[PDB]
């Protein structure tokens, strides 16, 4: 069970950001779940491991090649030179990404999302799951601190019997 | 625009083509406009013009899903096949095969571009006689005569450096070394030589890689001044 959350500017209104949450078990392979949200409204949809497939075939590609195309695009994967472009027609519910490749764009992912009647819930739940994940991060950064102070204080002390010993 | 690709493909040089076991000698032109591409086998001749409206059509028809304009099409198309003519044993990006149809002739090229998939098809229509005869026979013509001539004034330095010798001999010291001594040349005997003994490997055309990487600038030479 994971999940990555990731920051986006669609380009029909690219003045306010949106975040996009995708959550996967193994691998995006398998399948994995999407929400789009902008703080007023969110939507949701869901890949399985047959759409992913019909894709790829679509696309005459190797299925290595592109899930890991799509790890990049999706989970801010960004390289040292290459730009992904999204946009979400909210009329037709449909939100896909393209690859911009200098004035030749090649359009990666589409899907259809549906908008879901409660997203007081959905962003609780991207709040809840932020503040434990920055919590954990904390009490980690806290302890392997101190672990490493006590490395040290421990390395220290070493040192200066061992220049005792080499001296006596 | 129609002039000006004609032009280019005319002034262009030959290059070798390998794909699926088959080999090729192909003369590539893009433009912002449009392209041309000329492809041989040493027994059929196969052109094809490409405009922008056709490119786009057949560019959309091909890739589903690449959006672009048609001159970044071309582009495109032109830096992935040029260096591939040029220069031979280059990475292996951009995969070839033909389809000869009863009249036509296909060649699909599929390479990568930034680890996507780009597919394009050349349907190439038989040449027509005028133009495999002004892009192959004459130009072909123009440098045997030229090579002819280049040998006549090599045979004619022959004889001077062989007259020259002959001055040194009549009065001169002994050689230094005596391995170096060198017969007159004759042209009939040399010709006779030559033709009896070096010809079948000389003359041998195989699949015309010997062609492209032997005299592609004469023939360059030859088509340029013929331009003129």
């Amino acid at each position: 069970m994971e999940r990555k959350i990731s920051r986006i500017h669609l380009v029909s209104e690219p003045s306010i950001t949106h975040f996009l949450q995708v959550s996967w078990e193994k691998t995006l392979e398998s399948g994995f779940v999407i929400t789009l949200t902008d703080g007023h409204s969110a939507w949701t949809g869901t890949v399985s491991e047959s759409e992913i497939s019909q894709e790829a075939d679509d696309m005459a590609m190797e299925k290595g090649k592109y899930v890991g195309e799509l790890r990049k695009a999706l989970l801010s994967g960004a390289g040292p030179a290459d730009v992904y472009t999204f946009n979400f027609s909210k009329e037709s519910c449909y939100f896909f990404f393209e690859k911009n490749l200098k004035d030749v764009s090649f359009r990666l992912g589409s899907f259809n999302l549906e908008k879901v009647e409660n997203p007081a819930e959905v962003i609780r739940e991207l709040i809840c799951y932020c503040l434990d994940t920055i919590a954990e991060n904390q009490a980690k950064n806290e302890h392997l601190q101190k672990e490493n102070e006590r490395l040290l204080r421990d390395w220290n002390d070493v040192q200066g019997r061992f220049e005792k010993c080499v001296s006596a | 625009v129609m002039e000006e690709l004609e032009q280019g493909l005319l002034m262009q040089p030959w290059a070798w083509l390998q794909l699926a076991e088959n080999s090729l000698l192909a003369k590539v032109f893009i433009t912002k406009q449009g392209y041309a591409l000329l492809v041989s086998d040493l027994q059929q001749v196969w052109h094809e013009q490409v405009d922008t409206s056709v490119v786009s059509q057949r560019a959309k028809e091909l890739n589903k899903r690449l959006t672009a304009p048609p001159a970044a099409f071309l582009c495109h198309l032109d830096n992935l096949l040029r260096p591939l003519l040029k220069d031979a044993a280059h990475p292996s990006e951009a995969t070839f095969s033909c389809d000869c149809v009863a009249d036509a002739l296909i060649l699909r090229v599929r390479s990568e571009l930034s680890g996507l998939p780009f597919y394009w098809n050349f349907h190439c229509m038989l040449a027509s006689p005028s133009l495999v005869s002004q892009h192959l026979i004459r130009p072909l013509m123009g440098m045997s005569l030229a090579l002819q001539c280049q040998v006549r004034e090599l045979a004619t330095l022959l004889h001077m450096k062989d007259l020259e010798i002959q001055d040194y001999q009549e009065s001169g010291a002994t050689l230094i070394r005596d391995r170096l001594k060198t017969e007159p040349f004759e042209e009939n005997s040399f010709l006779e030589q030559f033709m009896i003994e070096k010809l079948p490997e000389a003359c041998s055309i195989g699949d015309g890689k010997p062609f492209v990487m032997n005299l592609q600038d004469l023939y360059m030479a030859v088509t340029t001044q013929e331009v003129q």
